[PDB]
């Protein structure tokens, strides 16, 4: 039971460490997105120039 | 991007240095330790007989 107990737990840690790194690729992504959202408002301001 | 990739092309690939060099150190002197105890065994078994 202790081996099984271990190894599948070192599974367990690789896996949420595999889901980690795509929990990265996501945030950056999505904290890229957040600037791109003052992109439109500031251009269509200057696009509301009169 | 790339460098995530390469990020994760490391964390997938490279081994714990120092983890495996003293683990390997572990099991490598006990196995050290067990060859010279297999060899004094031999003079210990042979020495009987005179």
């Amino acid at each position: 039971r202790l081996e099984y107990e271990i190894k599948t737990l070192e599974q367990v840690k690789e896996s949420t460490s595999r889901a980690q790194e795509m929990t990265q690729n996501s945030m950056k992504a999505l904290q890229d997105m957040v600037k791109l959202l003052e992109d439109f408002k500031v251009k269509v301001t200057q696009a509301a120039s009169d | 991007l790339s460098v995530n990739v390469q990020s994760i092309k490391s964390n997938v690939i490279d081994v714990d240095y120092g983890e495996a060099m003293m683990n390997l150190m572990q099991v490598q002197l006990a196995y050290q330790a067990s060859l010279k105890a297999s060899t004094t065994i031999s003079q210990l078994s042979l020495l009987n007989y005179m």
